[PDB]
């Protein structure tokens, strides 16, 4: 069946990362299998061909010394690493697969991606993991937000009174930031009557460094 | 490398789009080419292979033909299968490897335009105690998103770490731009008022909030 | 000695030399080409014998004295998912001389316009690609197919069997074989003389 | 140089008269038939056969 691609989150330029792709169902010892990266924007771009049964080795034009794959018959399964990552080669990556098998340059007329694989788009960006510096937001139907500074990685997750609040919940699309962090803020449209009756609180979920903190929202006083 | 294909191809329902793609002598004519889509979080799907055999659950009406030096592809209606980017497969010699498109952006046929709402928030009084300062100002509710940001305090404009992305698609099915801004607390509260002058082309609102509330 | 080792054939037939009596004679100038065969026209590789196939891509010399070892394939390059290994030539403007290995890219016409990289008209690839699978019984199935020829050159034996050789024997009518040369008669001292490279 | 356009020719052997060299030939009055071969009788088309 389909294929999937063990990613990574960002991470910081000039380091090395190792993925792994792994066969399901068939014995995979007959398929001829291919690697491809899509820039985000762009389109998607060739890298090469191995074969997990003998010792074929063949790259693009264009990274013939960057990237080094190693196969393994018997534990079944191929990693590829990426070493020195750049700002713009980083993409998406699917770990492709063609029908038949052949190790020829002439082949490839006939040959083409019949079936495809899922995999990951891990990604690089420069700076420290670390939980994010929550801070209230004072109103300008009345308008308040939720203030989330320096987090790393990305993306969070925000929500309001624990996600039971539907009062116009909008995220924001990401920015970056000229500091090498990331920073949002998720507006809500509220009643200025419910305002003054019950105070809302902001929830903010960070998966690697696991804090979760609760605060209090209210106008500058 | 990249071959050259129209990224922006769209038409109504009930008549024929044409995408075109372009390549080189030994690219296309001596080389059999191909044609994919793929969905955003979902792995590509093969819609035509060899250009002239159409497999199993490919809807007859995508068709793929070469008589030259650059391929085209050509639809009819536009209802479910042509709202999603598109791909031309094909292999050549000029990096021992296959090739593929920029993607042709393919919509379905606009959208009435909306006054945009510029909202400025000033910093708590937690900001102030710790000597920061963290600027924020959205806009939102506006179509199409081509706008600019003016960090104006109604004495003098600063535009020292600005923090602005291009429009994209929101929940409610419109575009929303943000601009985000760091600066001492110092030069924050030193100025009287604060606001954000964005424009529709057509309508410059200002908003006065005073920081001193 | 090796041959019987490669499971059973069908194949070991052969023209123009006993394959029962090959220890015996001794040659030289062994020349070996390998390559594959849908199944069909096994009996295609044979003198005399022209089609398409083995006539755009390796003719077989009517003067060959030589023959092929073949045996089925189904456990050594037949997979289910399918080899896209092998291809042949489809299309050739005429005849193929025998041994002359010859490679093309370019695209086969059919008409009097010139066509040289032009697609979706008359023009034709002249190659394709093998599909071989196991739901194929006998049209599309790979073989182990090596062709093997025999030179009669006249040059000293070098390569035959691993006999070994008597002692010498003088003044009696015998027959000796000497590199692959049978011969009866009596063996005396030679008086005549030559100069030393024959 | 037509007769290729609808499918490659299988069998291809012919009797008596060369079909590599035809264009030089000169002959009238060809006969034309059309029938079918299930497939394991291919040689069977031939002078002799039973």
């Amino acid at each position: 069946v389909q294929l999937v691609q063990s990613g990574a989150e960002v991470k910081k330029p000039g380091a090395s990362v190792k993925v792994s792709c792994k066969a399901s169902g068939y014995i995979f010892s007959d398929y001829n299998i291919h690697w491809v990266r899509q820039a985000p924007g762009q389109g998607l771009e060739w890298m090469g061909w191995i074969s997990p049964d003998s010792d074929d080795t063949n790259y693009a034009q264009s990274f013939q010394g960057r990237v080094t794959m190693t196969r393994d018959t018997s534990i079944t399964t191929v990693y590829m690493e990426l070493s020195s990552l750049r700002s713009d080669d980083t993409a998406v990556y699917f770990c492709a697969r063609s029908v038949g098998y052949c190790s020829l340059n002439s082949c490839q007329r006939w040959m083409w991606f019949d079936t495809w694989g899922q995999g990951a788009l891990v990604t690089v960006s420069s700076a420290s993991t670390k939980g994010p510096s929550v801070f209230p937001l004072a109103p300008s139907t009345a308008a308040l937000g939720c203030l989330v500074k320096d987090y790393f990685p990305e993306p969070v997750t925000v929500s309001w009174n624990s996600g039971a609040l539907t009062s116009g919940v909008h995220t924001f699309p990401a920015v970056l930031q000229s500091s090498g962090l990331y920073s949002l803020s998720s507006v809500v449209t509220v009643p200025s009557s419910s305002l003054g009756t019950q105070t809302y609180i902001c929830n903010v979920n960070h998966k690697p460094s696991n804090t979760k903190v609760d605060k209090k929202v209210e106008p500058k006083s | 490398p990249v071959l050259t294909q129209p990224p922006s191809a769209s038409g109504p329902p009930g008549q024929s789009v044409s995408i075109s793609c372009s390549g080189s002598r030994s690219n296309i004519g001596t080389n059999f080419v191909y044609w994919y889509q793929q969905l955003p979080g979902a792995a590509p799907k093969l819609l035509i292979y060899k250009n002239d055999q159409r497999p199993s659950g490919v809807p007859e009406r995508f068709f793929g033909s070469k008589s030259g030096t650059s391929a085209s592809l050509a639809i009819s209606g536009l209802r479910s299968e042509d709202e999603v980017d598109y791909y031309c497969a094909a292999w050549d010699d000029s990096l021992s490897g296959h090739v593929f498109g920029a993607g042709t952006k393919v919509t379905v046929l606009g959208q009435p335009k909306a006054a945009p709402s510029v909202t400025l928030f000033p910093p708590s009084s937690e900001e102030l105690q710790a000597n920061k300062a963290t600027l924020v100002c959205l806009i939102s509710d506006f179509y199409p998103g081509a706008v600019t940001v003016a960090w104006k305090a109604d004495s003098s404009p600063v535009k020292a770490g600005v923090e602005t992305t291009t429009p994209s698609k929101q929940s409610n099915n419109k575009y929303a731009a943000s601009s985000y801004l760091s600066l001492t607390p110092e030069q924050w509260k030193s100025h009287r008022s604060y606001s954000c002058q964005v424009t529709h082309e057509g309508s410059t609102v200002e908003k006065t909030v005073a920081p001193t509330e | 000695s090796v041959l019987y080792n490669f499971a059973p054939f069908f194949a070991f037939k052969c023209y123009g030399v006993s394959p029962t009596k090959l220890n015996d004679l001794c040659f030289t100038n062994v020349y070996a080409d390998s390559f594959v065969i849908r199944g069909n026209e096994v009996s295609q590789i044979a003198p005399g014998q022209t089609g398409n196939i083995a006539d755009y891509n390796y003719k077989l010399p009517d003067d060959f004295t030589g023959c092929v070892i073949a045996w089925n394939s189904n456990k050594l390059d037949s997979k289910v998912g399918g080899n896209y290994n092998y291809r042949y030539r489809l299309f050739r403007k005429s005849n193929l001389k025998p041994f002359e290995r010859d490679i093309s890219t370019e695209i086969y016409q059919a008409g009097n316009k010139p066509c040289n990289g032009v697609a979706g008209v008359n023009c034709y690839f002249p190659l394709q690609s093998y599909g071989f699978r196991p739901t194929y019984g006998v049209g599309h199935q790979p073989y182990r197919v090596v062709v093997l020829s025999f030179e009669l050159l006249h040059a000293p034996a070098t390569v035959c069997g691993p006999k070994k050789s008597t002692n010498l024997v003088k003044n009696k009518c015998v027959n000796f074989n000497f590199n692959g040369l049978t011969g009866t008669g009596v063996l005396t001292e030679s008086n005549k003389k030559f100069l030393p490279f024959q």
